[PDB]
């Protein structure tokens, strides 16, 4: 019985292998490899959206404190739920089908998060765009995978890695041409505003749309018509993969020779079908964790989710580390004025970073001025007058005011710390938020650079990575690029100044990329053509998990001490290859 | 069935009631020009008010029931020293016995005491915090009954607020002599208003209760936000009950001018003691005589009035063109001179038809003595325009609730305190 079905598989994916050589590697590969890139590139592009617009969309929607950390972590999520979810679909609907859904849904979500002018709307619709684009990678990877021979597998794969970065670098430019640009202020509707960010937004959901308009013109791999018993689709789908690689070649007159292909047998109504459908994924999910496989599948699970922490982790640590470096450089520049006696002058000013103590201001008018970061501590303002004040991170604490008048000001009462107000009058607040927002300038723009240089050291880990994959194999590539991540990990001490870390975000991310290829190369060729979308698609969701905990818990180590970060993505990447190690050769095999 | 009742005659203060009580003022009492009847006392020992009963009604009996009422204005307390410092404001104690009207931060205190020492209180609290206060600075109608055989309550407004059981108290001796004076208070600059001081040797029930205050409210005359007489040819904010966080302003001067309710409204602010709503925001709203046969320049019901707008230091004339789209007419302010024959008569109402007594409303009226309507705010593209319309008229008519076509007139006062 089950042997029996295990030989009918394995004579399909002999005759597959021979049907595949038969019809050779041209221009039906590239032209699909170049689609589904689109499609990659469009996920390599959503990760980037939500970081770039953070400092505007603070200050535009009024974002707390764990408001801008769950919208930092939405698209994890939203990843985490659609990698699992179109990865069990995929091998009941077929591969190019759902990933037409979820690009759609993408899509959607993502050009109706650019006009929502709340929070909560932003955040569900965020979310559902990351639920759309999370069945990228493992419908694109394993769609691919099934027009690919033997010869030439790791390769052939490994280039189709490029793409991520294409995105991240289409991201960086995108957000350094277009969100600088503040002074866009286009106006539909009194109440809501229309700023660059969201323009941004636009731009970086058009991949999508480009990657489903050219995934409409593709045809269903065959593998998975074979294995449902549709046969004459898979044979022409064959023929087609022929006919254009033939036509390519120069040689248009030759047939396609294979008549018969081996076929497994196979053994309110809206409702019907979607149990059934629950019941299939569920089926196959269970599989997954079968007899058969199920070492290789605890070892792939430990390895994505340790990669995943590690990489993830120390990626979202390192512009962090920045901006706290940054910031304590910016602190050891603030100047002091202890004691002041001021009496009656119209004195207005811009002073940046700066603290006053002691001072005594008596019939003092302060016409205009801009404060940043100016601070105010034990002082008494008597018949004072406060007009067009603009504050930004500026407080007044253990200070005395007495018969002042705060006119057209935004000094809400936040921004008195312990204070004490006699007969004071508030007339004309301005419009702003409730809590402080604070504000990006000029270091956004450094930002976009740190991120075009943290996507750029890839491209010589990808190149490697694809000329060699076939040569050494993917598990000596994956356990050398693990390897030298921890040797990096280890080297991340020596770093205290801001060039430093650059420096060691391009060694890191320029290392690690190999690994990635190696270990989507691997997941990809280690399971049967029935099981590979949903195995992979969970092993992706893996990875979202622990994305989210390993960025939580690096967040959380900022400032405090560089030991807990180096300590934790070095022991979870040693472990990651000494599991990886364990793993079955699949080199020069059938696409089984 | 009133014994003591203090009002104002030709330059001196009598009692109306058939006991002649003796009346001693001090030199340093004073009283208001409009309103001379109500009387105001400072923070003084000359600022002496003395009342002297007869022995034939001297309150010594065992189960007398008896009552109280006056009206009380009480200013902000602006700082700190008004905190904890509960001072007597009514004197009617002799031998540690009897009745006495006491004031603290926020508090109305009445309190009564018999032969044997024992204390019974009964308090009124009102905020300081709320953005509008109806009696910080404002006129209160109070009145106290009480039963010694069940209960003593308080009332304001001819509401009850508080009561309490006094069946523990046996007998009260009160004074022969009855005191009008703050005793007690540290703040040099404290001062309260009292007038209308009525006794009864009856405990009052709601209805003789609500029957006094209608009857003392002089309901054929306007009143203004803090309760005095509303005066032609004084400048007054407005605030609009129903929207009372905006208000009135202007944007342009003509008939493509509107004038419409602009917020939020700012705050005054001494902290832990008063957080108020500025009222001294917007435009003022000067009145005048149009035919008022009153030599006096008291506001009083059913007077056609002119409405001036002063805007950036310069008068201007309410009116409307009754000729317009819509129910509504859009309310502007025109230069004087330049009205020509548009809407601006204002028929001034303080009462309903059945005579109830309410808030100050105008009624726009054309030169044909037409009913353009009610004067409230009407919403156009999220912008509040002040508006005439006939709309108001309908719901007086069907008895529904209006909404906002009832107004507060602000002038600046000394108890309020806000600079502006
Ligand atoms: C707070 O102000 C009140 C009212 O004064 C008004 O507001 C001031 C800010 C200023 O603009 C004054 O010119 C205004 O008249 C003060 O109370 C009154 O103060 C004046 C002295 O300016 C005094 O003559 C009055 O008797 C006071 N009235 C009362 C009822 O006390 C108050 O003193 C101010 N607070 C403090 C702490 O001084
Ligand atoms: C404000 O300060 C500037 C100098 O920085 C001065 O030129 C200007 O006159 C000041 N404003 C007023 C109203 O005096
Ligand atoms: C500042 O110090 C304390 C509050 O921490 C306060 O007691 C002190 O009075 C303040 N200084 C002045 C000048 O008010």
């Amino acid at each position: 019985g089950e042997a029996q079905r295990r030989k009918e598989r394995e004579e399909l994916a002999q005759q597959y292998e021979a049907i595949l050589r038969e019809c050779g590697h041209g221009r039906f590969q590239w032209t699909l490899y170049f689609v589904l890139g689109l499609a990659l590139m469009a996920d390599g592009v959503e990760v980037f959206v939500v970081g770039f617009v953070l400092p505007s969309a603070e200050k535009d929607m009024c974002l707390s404190d764990s408001n801008k950390g769950m919208l930092g972590l939405i698209v994890y999520l939203g990843m985490m739920v659609g990698a699992f979810l179109w990865g069990g679909l995929a091998d009941r609907l077929g591969r190019r089908q759902c990933l037409l859904i979820s690009l759609s849904v993408n899509s959607v979500f993502a050009f109706f998060s650019s006009f929502v002018q709340g929070y909560g709307t932003f955040l569900f619709c965020r979310l559902l765009s990351g639920v759309g684009i999370g069945g990228s990678i493992p419908i694109v990877f394993s769609y691919f995978s099934e027009f690919l021979a033997q010869e030439k597998r790791g390769e052939h794969l490994s280039w189709l890695c490029m793409f991520w970065m294409i995105g991240g670098v289409y991201a960086a430019a995108m957000a350094w041409a277009i969100i600088p640009h503040y002074g866009w202020s286009f106006q539909m509707g009194s109440a809501y505003q229309f700023h660059s960010w969201r323009v941004f937004v636009l731009v970086c959901a058009f991949p999508s749309v480009f990657a489903i308009g050219a995934l409409t013109t593709q045809p269903e791999s065959p593998r998975f018509f074979l294995e449902n018993g549709k046969h004459d689709e898979a044979w022409m789908v064959l023929k087609q993969v022929h006919d254009t690689n033939m036509r390519a070649k120069g040689h248009p007159e030759r047939v396609f020779s294979v008549t018969h292909i081996k076929t497994i047998h196979q053994e309110q109504r809206w409702g019907v079908r979607a149990l059934s459908l629950g019941g299939q994924v569920w089926g196959n999910f269970l599989s997954c964790f079968g007899p058969e496989y199920r070492r290789i599948t605890l070892m792939m699970m430990g390895v994505w989710f340790t990669m995943s922490f590690s990489y993830y982790g120390l990626t979202v640590w390192f512009p962090d580390m920045i901006r706290h470096l940054q910031a304590v450089d910016y602190a050891s520049r603030t100047k002091v004025f202890p004691g002041e006696r001021v009496e009656h002058v119209t004195f207005n000013f811009t002073l940046e970073n700066q603290i006053h103590r002691g001072g005594q201001y008596f019939n003092d008018k302060f016409i205009g001025l801009r404060l940043k970061s100016v601070s105010f501590e034990d002082s008494l303002f008597e018949e004072c007058y406060f007009e067009d004040v603009t504050s930004s991170n500026t407080f007044f604490r253990n200070c005395t005011f007495i018969n002042t008048v705060f006119y057209n000001t935004d000094l809400f009462e936040y921004k008195f710390v312990n204070s004490r107000l006699i007969n004071s009058t508030f007339l004309h607040n301005k419009e702003g938020c409730p809590l402080d927002v604070t504000g990006t300038g000029e270091g956004a723009y450094m930002v976009y650079f740190v991120s075009f240089l943290g996507t750029l050291a890839v491209l010589p880990g990808n190149i490697v990575s694809a000329l060699l994959m076939d040569k050494i194999g993917r598990l000596r590539m994956l356990a050398g690029s693990s390897v030298m991540s921890c040797v990096s990990c280890f080297f991340l001490s020596f770093g205290n100044s801001e060039s430093a870390m650059i420096a060691l975000l391009c060694l890191f991310g320029g290392v690690s990329i190999a690994s990635w290829n190696a270990l989507d190369v691997l997941t990809v060729e280690l399971y049967p053509s029935d099981k590979r979308t949903t195995a992979f698609g969970f092993l992706n969701a893996l990875c979202k998990l622990a994305a989210v905990l390993g960025i939580s818990i690096f967040t959380s180590f900022v400032g405090i001490t560089k030991a807990a970060p180096i300590l934790f993505a070095s022991a979870a990447l040693a472990l990651g290859s000494s599991l990886a190690l364990k793993l079955p050769e699949t080199r020069g095999q059938v696409l089984q | 069935t009133s014994i003591l009742s203090i009002v104002y005659k030709k330059d001196d203060l009598i009692d109306l009631s058939r006991y002649g009580a003796k009346i001693n003022i001090g030199d340093r009492v004073y009283y208001d020009s409009i309103d001379k009847n109500q009387i105001k006392l400072i923070n003084l020992e000359s600022s002496t008010i003395e009342v002297i009963l007869k022995n034939a009604i001297v309150y010594n009996s065992m189960y007398e029931n008896f009552s109280t009422s006056f009206w009380i204005k009480i200013p902000k307390y602006f700082s700190k020293i008004n905190l904890n410092n509960e001072y007597t404001i009514i004197n009617c104690i002799e031998n540690n016995s009897g009745w006495k009207v006491s004031l603290n931060y926020g508090e109305i205190i009445w309190t009564l005491q018999d032969n044997k020492q024992n204390i019974q209180r009964v308090v009124f609290k009102y905020s300081q915090m709320v953005n509008i206060s109806d009696y910080i600075n404002r006129w209160i109608f109070v009145t106290i009954t009480n039963n010694r055989l069940t209960k003593s309550k308080i009332y304001i407004n001819g509401r009850l607020i508080d009561q309490k059981p006094i069946s523990n108290l046996g007998n009260i001796h009160a004074s022969n002599k009855i005191m009008f004076k703050l005793d007690g208070c540290r703040d040099p600059r404290r001062y309260i208003m009292i007038k209308y001081f009525n006794l009864f040797d009856k405990e009052l029930n709601e209805k003789e209760i609500k029957d006094l205050y209608d009857s003392q409210s002089n309901s054929g005359i306007l009143k203004d936000f803090w309760g005095n007489y509303l005066q032609y040819d004084k400048p007054y904010y407005m605030l609009n009950l129903f929207d009372p966080n905006k208000y009135v302003d202007v944007n342009n001067i003509g008939i493509r001018g509107y004038m419409y309710l602009k917020g939020p409204r700012g705050s005054v602010v001494t902290t832990n003691i008063y957080l108020n709503s500025t009222l001294y925001e917007g435009t003022k709203f000067i009145i005048k005589k149009y035919a008022s046969g009153n030599e006096d320049n008291i506001v009083r019901n059913n007077d056609r009035v002119y409405i001036n707008v002063v805007v950036k230091n310069k008068e201007y004339r309410l009116a409307t063109n009754a000729s317009q789209a819509g129910v509504e007419k859009i309310l502007s302010a025109l230069e004087i001179p330049d009205v020509g024959n548009l809407s601006q008569v204002v028929v001034m109402k303080s009462k309903d038809d059945q005579g109830i007594r309410n808030k100050c409303k105008m009624n726009l009226q054309d030169n044909n003595g037409n009913d353009i309507g009610f004067i409230g705010f009407h919403l156009y593209d999220n912008i509040a325009k002040l508006v005439a319309s006939n709309w108001y008229n309908r719901q007086v008519g069907k008895a529904s609730r209006t909404f906002g076509c009832s107004w507060e007139f602000i002038p600046v006062d000394d108890g309020w305190g806000e600079s502006s």
